[PDB]
């Protein structure tokens, strides 16, 4: 079994001068994501919102408007720095949902113990014709 | 450290083996053309040296040799122009009578009835009337001979051969190393002094010893055959002392600093020479000498192999203020290691230079009998305007390319580039608001004028006769320039240009330059120009700033500078790349420059160009700009329909080629609309059906035919659009200005 | 000239039929997109994969063919109007030796008959043809406003709208109000439809203004 | 003139709508099972020939009419 | 008189057009000296115009209401009235020459398709092979008819890709 | 000169030379046989 890591709120943030591409009004009333990673030295990386930031030694904490920004930062950390990280979904009511490394290992590597949903056992051309599903509220591929 | 010449002996062998195999420069083009997309990408990536090699040294060597090849092409072009001026031109005949004989330097072969394009220009000569102004330039240089144009053509051919030999030599025999290209201090010290300063000094020397005596005799009125040759004017100071008496004492007052005795040929009057309508050539001599001294002084600012001089890095890094953090930290490294950033800066200032050239050359003509030929004047202005706008768009493109490829956030922390990238939303939003405000307060003024004219309320529209909008700042600036001589310009005998104010300069019965009055229509069209320039800036700056990343697409730098989209998701991410921002900015630059040249042509056909009749000035269109250029129907009718009668009734005459191009460019412009409006999937499926038809008859190409890529389609569409629009305007302008004037 | 313009009309009909028939027959699927019937009649694309799939649905084929229909009916009505303008003036010759070449079409029909139209209002006054001059310029404006959606695509506009949303969400004295619906750029299919609608409206208004002005002002 | 141009534009728009709704019927209401061997399935079977020959006819007409017009110009 | 048209040999407006062209060129003449190069060029242009008009009157072209030659594009209507050179004979000529070019390109495609690298042979053209096939394509109609009767000109539909309907 | 002739055999060089020789042949045909409206034998 695998347990998700807790979001340690009192985690230091990278050195940054302040951008205009950061959080907006969506964070207060819908959602804002957050990414946490461990860096082995003080070095400069690129923000998903524009500009350069310096992440510090040890834990680094960065909140972002969208999950795609968090994954862009994570993939640039993994490629240009060989640094893994954790992404969390933080609701404004207080509940925090763990996100990307959901079962510990990365999704491109098998784990034996995942849900194989949305996997049809037919070919592309074996879907139903749209006339046979007429007036149903579903596309032919989700039958 | 220590600026010196470093090269590599024989890096690249000279042979034809890579000529046999196209696509050798890039690895992605290997293993043959499986599709026609390979064919298109082969031309698309021919000059993209970053995708060919990762070494800055090889890129720099390729750039240097490409510059040499371009210089050879330009020298071939100059040789061709001088050869056509020598052999197939009426230049000597035009020199005798420049007021009435229309310049011509190209003739056609009678093959299919095309000999009708050989106009009755005059001087017993038949040929195409040229609008490039080589005749005026050659008269300014003091040619007045056919043999000298041929000698210059041969010399330019020799220089082209020298350029090509230099490029081959510097790519194949002695290719400079990377640190040779990075000596920006030495490069600036030699371009300021040895290129620009020495070139200006040498041209001042030529103008003193060739242009001044020959043009003085021409202005006094002498057939060019009996004018003494330039060398014998240069050979002895006797004839020069007859023409300019200060040459009797020679170089003695120069070295004793009694330079005021040289005031007969080193003058400062301003205005125009009344005989020719061009600038005083003595004033041009004085100008070139002064700027040559200034540039040679400027060429000693930077430090090379000796302790004197200031380093560019030191000057940059010390210009830091409280509002900007580290300031210019990193600018020296991203300009001595990235070619695209230098290309962006140089293209921007080069296009601005071309636009400034267009402005300063209509405002006050520098060549004799250039003002009177309205055709070459309008053509030169419009050509330099279009070159400037194109170069500016390319500057935006290469700034975006540098932002995508050569921008490293490590060495650009909290500097001006970082500071701008960290508040791009503010800049873009504010430019958007400025664009909307300018669009309203420029175009909606025209629409209000249209509505009030169409409602029968001429008292309610914005005009000089109703609700006035006077350019008070511009009018006061004209007054300041007109009152400048004798006050704030004590040594000036006349203003810089007659456009500020004063008397009408008339040469050969035609107005050389007369004062331009600004009213409500000029106010409206200047605000239209500001609006169009601001929107083009908005698109280009938005592409540059969001090339790296975005709220919608956070990893746009991974996808590259030139990619079509990131899929139909997020609502649709079509044209998110900086390339597509350049693609839209091309159309917007086209719109801006088109409105600028329309305003130029209408304003000077209505208020400047015309004939004198010893009681007034009869303009080409008759003052219709002041009462019709505030209304879109006025632009459509009194300018775009009234002046179009010359190009549509040009069949059966020498302007029939302009008439034909006027329709062919319409065809090309509307042909662009196929590529601009459609999409790749339709054409791919249609090509599939055609491939079925070919398979049925065993005529299928092994190279698979593919529809043009999305970026390919956009590029083809914008190229055809700009070509068609610019060629339509070119044919219209040239036919109108060569049929009437 | 009737022969040449009839072949022009034949070309217009043939190409419009080509686009429409190809869109119908490739609606269920093609080689680029075999499962097109599952995605429905109208959808933006299939992404930049497989070389690019812009305008791949049958809706997009109808969209492309509306331009060709407008061009074909423009040729038909230009032919009819110029022929009958020659007939009503008693001068069949103007069409007879001016329709065989396109400069005659541009000059002796478009340029010549628009003289009274564009003088509907002027600095010297206005008359009854002013409404058709205003509609003429109106249709030109709508046509180019269509070109706006036709050329530029959804991505520049989405970034611009995000930037303006940032501006409004933190502009003082305007944060009191906020949008109930999130401002987004128009979708690809929607803006294709909007550009086509403006194109057709400008086309129709411009030609109606020109035809009614050049016939009613003259007869 | 107004009546002629009005009816011609209406006819062109309505014909485009006819072809669009035919494409919709192929997308939505076309059943290959009950249209097996009939003329609809036949015309869908060799649709490449139809599209290619329409392309040939349009290409010929455009080439020749434009070439004659430009030669006359 | 094949469709209400008169021959340009006897139509008055053809002669009027020729006279107008020659008079315009003479108006262009009346500005230079007799032996100048522009004078010789205009004299050559005049000679070409008169030769063209006389040839058009000689060849038997039809003129309409005014003096412009009209072509007949109907076999039979042009054959029995002697205007097969208007459309029919150039139709045969184009069909022959276009078939020559197309058959040469086709045979080049099938010749290089059965080589080691057919991809390379289409951007790097084997010039002797192209020259040989261009020469052989002059007998394109007989070769094409022979290959059509043999059945080797067309491909079976079962070996050609289609979409999945 | 094998590589040089291979470069001369490349598609752009061959198509430019071919359109050049075809255009020149047509031009000289119109030079010696001008104003050929019909194929009058
Ligand atoms: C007084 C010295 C001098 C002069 C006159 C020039 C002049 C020029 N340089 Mg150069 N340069 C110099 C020193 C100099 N440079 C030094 C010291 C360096 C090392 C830091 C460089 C590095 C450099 C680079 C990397 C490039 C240039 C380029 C250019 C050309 C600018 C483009 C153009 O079209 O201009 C106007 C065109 C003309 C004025 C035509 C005249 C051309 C003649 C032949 C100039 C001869 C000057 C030459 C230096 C003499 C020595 C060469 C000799 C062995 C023949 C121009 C001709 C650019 C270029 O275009 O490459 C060719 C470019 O890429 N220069
Ligand atoms: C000093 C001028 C200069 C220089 C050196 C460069 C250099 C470069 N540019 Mg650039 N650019 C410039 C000015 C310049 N540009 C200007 C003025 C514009 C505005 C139009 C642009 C806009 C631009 C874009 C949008 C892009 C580049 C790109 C590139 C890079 C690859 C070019 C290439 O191989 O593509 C291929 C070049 C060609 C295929 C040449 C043909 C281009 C058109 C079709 C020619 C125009 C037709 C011509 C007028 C003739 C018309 C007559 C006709 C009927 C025969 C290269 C390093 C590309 C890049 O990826 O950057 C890394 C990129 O996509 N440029
Ligand atoms: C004539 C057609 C047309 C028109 C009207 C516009 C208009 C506009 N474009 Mg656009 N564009 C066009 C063609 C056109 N474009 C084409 C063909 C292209 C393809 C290259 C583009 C590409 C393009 C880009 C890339 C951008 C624009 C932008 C803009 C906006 C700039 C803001 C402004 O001008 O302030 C004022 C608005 C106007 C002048 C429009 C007319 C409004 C009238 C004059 C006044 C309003 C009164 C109103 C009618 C009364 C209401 C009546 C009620 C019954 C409805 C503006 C609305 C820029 C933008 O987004 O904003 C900065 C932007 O970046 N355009
Ligand atoms: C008897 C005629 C008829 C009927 C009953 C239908 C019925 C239908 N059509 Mg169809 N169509 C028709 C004719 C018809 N059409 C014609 C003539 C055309 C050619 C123009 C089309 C082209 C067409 C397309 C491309 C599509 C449909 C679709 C549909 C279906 C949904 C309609 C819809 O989208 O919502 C409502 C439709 C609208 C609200 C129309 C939008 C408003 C228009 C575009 C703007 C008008 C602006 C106006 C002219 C401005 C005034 C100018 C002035 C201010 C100057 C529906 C079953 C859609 C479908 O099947 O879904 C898959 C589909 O995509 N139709
Ligand atoms: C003036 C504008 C214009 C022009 C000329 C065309 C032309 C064409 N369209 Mg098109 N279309 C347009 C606007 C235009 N469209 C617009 C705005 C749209 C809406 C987006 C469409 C949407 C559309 C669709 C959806 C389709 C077409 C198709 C076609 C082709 C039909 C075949 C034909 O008629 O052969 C005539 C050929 C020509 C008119 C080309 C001109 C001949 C050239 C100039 C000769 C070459 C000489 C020289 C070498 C030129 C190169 C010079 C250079 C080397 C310097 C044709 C090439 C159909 C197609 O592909 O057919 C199979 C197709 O399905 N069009
Ligand atoms: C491309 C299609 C085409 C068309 C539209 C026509 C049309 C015409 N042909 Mg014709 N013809 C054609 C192809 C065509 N032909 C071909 C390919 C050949 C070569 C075999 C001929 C050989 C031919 C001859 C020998 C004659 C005509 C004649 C005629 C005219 C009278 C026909 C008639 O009496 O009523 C219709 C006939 C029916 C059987 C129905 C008529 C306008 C006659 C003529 O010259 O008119 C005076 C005439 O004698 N044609
Ligand atoms: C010699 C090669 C060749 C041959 C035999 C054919 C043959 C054919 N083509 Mg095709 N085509 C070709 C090249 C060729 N094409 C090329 C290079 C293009 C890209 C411009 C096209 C684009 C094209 C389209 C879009 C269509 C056809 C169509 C057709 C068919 C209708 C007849 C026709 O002439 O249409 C017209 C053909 C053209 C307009 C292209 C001609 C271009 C030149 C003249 C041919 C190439 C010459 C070649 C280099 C010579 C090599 C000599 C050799 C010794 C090396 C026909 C079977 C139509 C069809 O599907 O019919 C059902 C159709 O829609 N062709
Ligand atoms: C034009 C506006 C002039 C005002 C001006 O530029 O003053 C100059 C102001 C002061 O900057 P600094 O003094 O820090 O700059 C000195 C060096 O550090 C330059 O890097 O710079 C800015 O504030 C840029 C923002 C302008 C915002 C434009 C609105
Ligand atoms: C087929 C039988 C048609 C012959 C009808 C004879 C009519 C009068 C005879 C007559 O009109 O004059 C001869 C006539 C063409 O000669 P022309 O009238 O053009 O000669 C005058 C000018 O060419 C010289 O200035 O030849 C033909 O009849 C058609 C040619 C056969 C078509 C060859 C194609 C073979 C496939
Ligand atoms: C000459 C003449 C005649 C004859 C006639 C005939 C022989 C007939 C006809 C007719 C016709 C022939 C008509 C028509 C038309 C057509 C059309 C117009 C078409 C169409 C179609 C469509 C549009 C389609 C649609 C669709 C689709 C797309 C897909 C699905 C299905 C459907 C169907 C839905 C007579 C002597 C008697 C009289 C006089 C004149
Ligand atoms: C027509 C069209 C095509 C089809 C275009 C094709 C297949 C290219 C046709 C080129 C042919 C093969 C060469 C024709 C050569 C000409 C004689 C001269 C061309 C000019 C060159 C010298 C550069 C697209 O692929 C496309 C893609 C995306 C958006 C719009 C469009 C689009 O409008
Ligand atoms: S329509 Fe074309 S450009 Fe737009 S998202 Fe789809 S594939 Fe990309």
């Amino acid at each position: 079994a695998f347990t998700p890591p807790t979001l340690q709120s009192d985690t230091p943030s990278p050195i940054f001068g302040g951008s205009t591409g950061g959080l907006l009004s969506q964070a207060q009333v819908e959602e804002f994501h957050v990414i946490t990673w461990e860096s082995k030295k003080e070095q400069i990386f690129e923000m998903p919102t524009g500009g350069a930031a310096i992440m510090r030694q040890g834990p680094n904490l960065l909140k972002l408007a969208r999950k795609e920004q968090c994954l862009a930062l994570l993939t640039q950390l993994r490629t240009k720095f060989k640094i893994d990280g954790y992404i969390y979904r933080v609701f404004p009511n207080g509940e925090v949902q763990y996100l990307h490394p959901k079962d510990g290992v990365y999704p491109e590597k098998v784990n034996a113990g995942r849900s194989g949903d949305n996997t049809n056992m037919r070919r592309i051309g074996q879907n139903k014709e749209p006339v046979q599903i007429k007036f149903s509220g579903k596309i032919p591929a989700e039958f | 450290k220590k600026v010196k010449i470093v090269v590599d002996r024989n890096p690249v062998a000279t042979n034809f083996e890579k000529w046999a195999k196209p696509g050798h420069f890039s690895r992605t083009l290997s293993k043959g053309p499986t599709t026609t997309t390979w064919i298109w990408n082969l031309h698309a990536d021919a000059h993209d040296f970053d995708t060919q090699t990762s070494d800055l040294e090889e890129i720099s060597r390729k750039v240097f040799s490409a510059h040499f090849g371009q210089l050879g092409i330009i020298f071939i072009w100059l040789s061709g122009m001088y050869f056509h001026g020598a052999r197939f031109s009426n230049y000597e005949a035009w020199l005798t009578d420049p007021t009435h004989i229309k310049p011509s330097a190209q003739v056609v072969w009678p093959i299919v009835g095309q000999e009708i394009l050989n106009a009755d220009v005059g001087g017993g000569f038949q040929g195409l009337q040229i609008t490039s102004g080589f005749f005026q330039l050659w008269r300014a240089a003091g040619i007045t001979s056919e043999l000298q144009l041929y000698t210059t053509a041969i010399g330019a051919l020799v220089m082209a051969a020298a350029m090509f030999f230099a490029g081959w030599f510097h790519y194949h025999k002695a290719a400079p190393k990377l640190e040779w290209f990075q000596n920006v201090e030495s490069m600036l010290n030699h371009h300021l002094g040895g290129l620009l300063g020495l070139g200006s000094l040498a041209w001042a020397g030529h103008q003193i010893h060739v242009s001044l005596p020959i043009n003085k005799l021409l202005d006094a009125g002498v057939d060019p055959k009996e004018i003494p040759l330039p060398h014998e004017f240069t050979l002895n100071p006797e004839l020069m002392a007859q023409l300019y008496p200060s040459f009797s004492k020679g170089l003695a007052p120069f070295f004793t600093l009694d330079w005021a005795q040289y005031s007969d040929f080193l003058t400062f009057q301003g205005g125009l020479n009344p005989v020719t309508g061009g600038l005083w050539l003595t004033d041009t001599v004085h100008h070139h000498l002064a700027i040559a001294v200034l540039f040679l002084i400027a060429g000693h600012q930077y430090r090379t192999n000796w302790g004197i001089g200031s380093s560019l890095k030191e000057i940059l890094e010390a210009h830091k203020g409280p509002f900007t953090g580290e300031g210019h930290k990193g600018l020296y490294e991203i300009l001595t290691t990235s070619w695209h950033a230098q290309l962006a800066i140089n293209l921007a200032l080069f296009g601005s230079l071309s636009i400034i050239v267009a402005h300063h050359m209509y405002a006050m003509p520098p060549y004799p009998y250039l003002a009177t030929d309205y055709g070459t004047q309008l053509s030169l202005f419009t050509h330099h305007m279009w070159i400037g706008g194109f170069c500016i768009v390319g500057a935006g493109a290469h700034a975006a390319i540098f932002m995508v490829r050569d921008y490293d956030p490590t060495n650009n922390y909290n500097n001006l580039l970082d500071r701008v990238l960290r508040h791009r939303d503010a800049i873009i939003s504010h430019l958007n608001w400025v664009c909307i405000f300018l669009g309203f307060h420029s175009f909606g003024l025209y629409i209000h004028n249209d509505t009030m004219s169409a409602l029968g309320r001429p008292q309610d529209m914005f005009s000089d006769t109703a609700i006035q909008l006077q350019p008070v700042f511009a009018q006061w600036v004209q007054n300041t320039h007109f009152l400048a001589p004798g006050f704030t310009a004590p040594n000036a005998l006349a203003s810089t240009s007659p456009s500020w104010g004063g008397d009408v300069v008339a040469v050969g019965g035609k107005v050389a330059m007369m004062p331009i009055s600004l009213g409500t229509a000029d106010f409206l069209v200047h605000h239209i120009h500001a609006f169009t320039i601001h929107v083009t800036v908005l698109i280009l700056l938005k592409g540059v700033l969001y090339a790296r990343s975005s709220r919608l697409i956070p990893d746009k730098a991974n996808l590259g500078f030139r990619f079509p989209c990131d899929g139909p998701g997020r609502g649709g991410t079509c044209q998110v790349s900086a390339w597509d921002h350049v693609f839209l900015g091309l159309f917007w630059m086209y719109n801006s420059i088109s409105i600028v040249i329309f305003h130029f042509s209408w304003k000077m056909q209505s208020d400047v160009w015309g004939t004198v009749s010893a009681n007034g000035v009869s303009h080409i269109t008759g003052g219709n700009f002041a009462q019709s250029a505030n209304t879109i129907n006025g632009w459509l009718r009194d300018f775009l329909w009234a002046q179009s009668s010359q190009v549509i009734q040009s069949y059966g005459s020498a302007l029939s080629a302009y008439g034909l191009i006027f329709l062919g460019a319409h065809f090309v412009w509307a042909f662009s609309l196929m590529f601009l409006f459609s999409g790749r999937g339709y054409w791919q499926e249609l090509i599939e059906s055609i491939v079925w038809a070919h398979n049925k008859l065993k005529v299928a190409p092994a190279i698979q035919p593919r529809a043009l890529s999305i970026t390919q389609g956009r590029a083809v569409g914008v190229a055809h659009y700009l070509l068609g629009g610019i060629a339509t305007t070119w044919s219209f302008f040239l036919a109108r200005i060569l049929a009437v004037g | 000239g009737d022969f040449l313009v009839h072949h022009a009309i034949a070309l217009g009909l043939h190409t419009t039929t080509l686009i429409l028939v190809k869109g119908a027959l490739d609606a269920r699927g093609s080689k680029l997109m075999p499962d097109k019937k599952d995605f429905g009649y109208s959808f933006p694309c299939d992404g930049p994969g497989r070389g690019g799939t812009c305008d791949i649905s049958a809706w997009d084929a109808f969209y492309l063919a509306v331009f060709w229909m407008l061009n074909t009916i423009g040729w038909v009505t230009f032919y009819w109007h110029w022929k009958h303008l020659g007939i009503w003036q008693g001068n069949v010759n103007q069409f007879n030796e001016s329709s065989t070449y396109l400069m005659g079409w541009l000059r002796d029909y478009l340029w010549l008959n628009s003289s009274q139209l564009i003088n509907g209002y002027n600095p010297f006054g206005m008359n009854s043809l002013s409404v058709w001059a205003w509609m003429f310029l109106f249709g030109h404006l709508i046509y180019a406003t269509g070109f706006m959606f036709l050329i530029s695509w959804r991505g520049y506009w989405q970034e611009l709208i995000e930037t303006l949303a940032w501006a409004h969400e933190r502009t003082p004295l305007a944060n009191l109000v906020r949008w109930r619906d999130k401002p987004v750029a128009l979708s690809i299919v929607q803006a294709r439809l909007v550009g086509l609608t403006h194109f057709s409206v400008g086309y129709v208004l411009t030609y109606a203004a020109f035809l009614i002005a050049s016939t009613s002002g003259k007869f | 003139a107004a009546l002629y141009t009005h009816h011609q534009y209406i006819a062109g728009f309505i014909m485009c709508g006819a072809f669009a709704h035919g494409a919709i019927f192929f997308v939505r209401d076309y059943d290959p099972a009950q249209n097996r061997g009939n003329v609809l399935a036949r015309i869908l079977d060799h649709k490449e020939a139809l599209i290619s020959h329409l392309s040939w006819a349009s290409l010929f007409l455009g080439f020749h009419t434009l070439g004659l017009y430009v030669h006359n110009d | 008189d094949v469709a209400g048209l008169t021959p340009c040999s006897e139509s008055k407006a053809f002669a009027k057009r020729k006279k107008n062209e020659v008079k315009a060129l003479n108006k262009r003449l009346k500005n230079y000296e007799a032996d100048s190069a522009p004078a010789l060029a205009l004299k050559a242009t005049i000679a070409r115009t008169e030769a063209r008009f006389d040839k058009y009157a000689k060849q038997g072209l039809l003129c309409g209401t005014d003096g412009l030659p009209h072509l007949i594009a109907d076999p039979g209507l042009a054959l029995r009235y002697g205007h097969a050179g208007d459309v029919f004979i150039p139709t045969i000529g184009f069909i022959y020459f276009a078939g020559w070019l197309g058959y040469a390109g086709s045979k080049y495609l099938q010749a290089v398709a059965a080589t080691a690298k057919p991809i390379e042979k289409e951007i790097i053209i084997d010039v002797p092979l192209a020259w040989k096939l261009l020469w052989e394509g002059f007998g394109w109609p007989l070769r094409a008819f022979a290959e059509y009767k043999n059945g080797s000109l067309m491909e079976d539909d079962a070996k050609i890709t289609v979409s999945p309907r | 000169m094998k590589d040089f002739t291979t470069y001369l055999s490349t598609a752009p060089v061959l198509t430019l030379l071919s359109v050049t020789v075809v255009a020149g042949l047509l031009i000289e045909i119109n030079r010696f046989f001008p104003d050929a409206l019909i194929a009058a034998f």
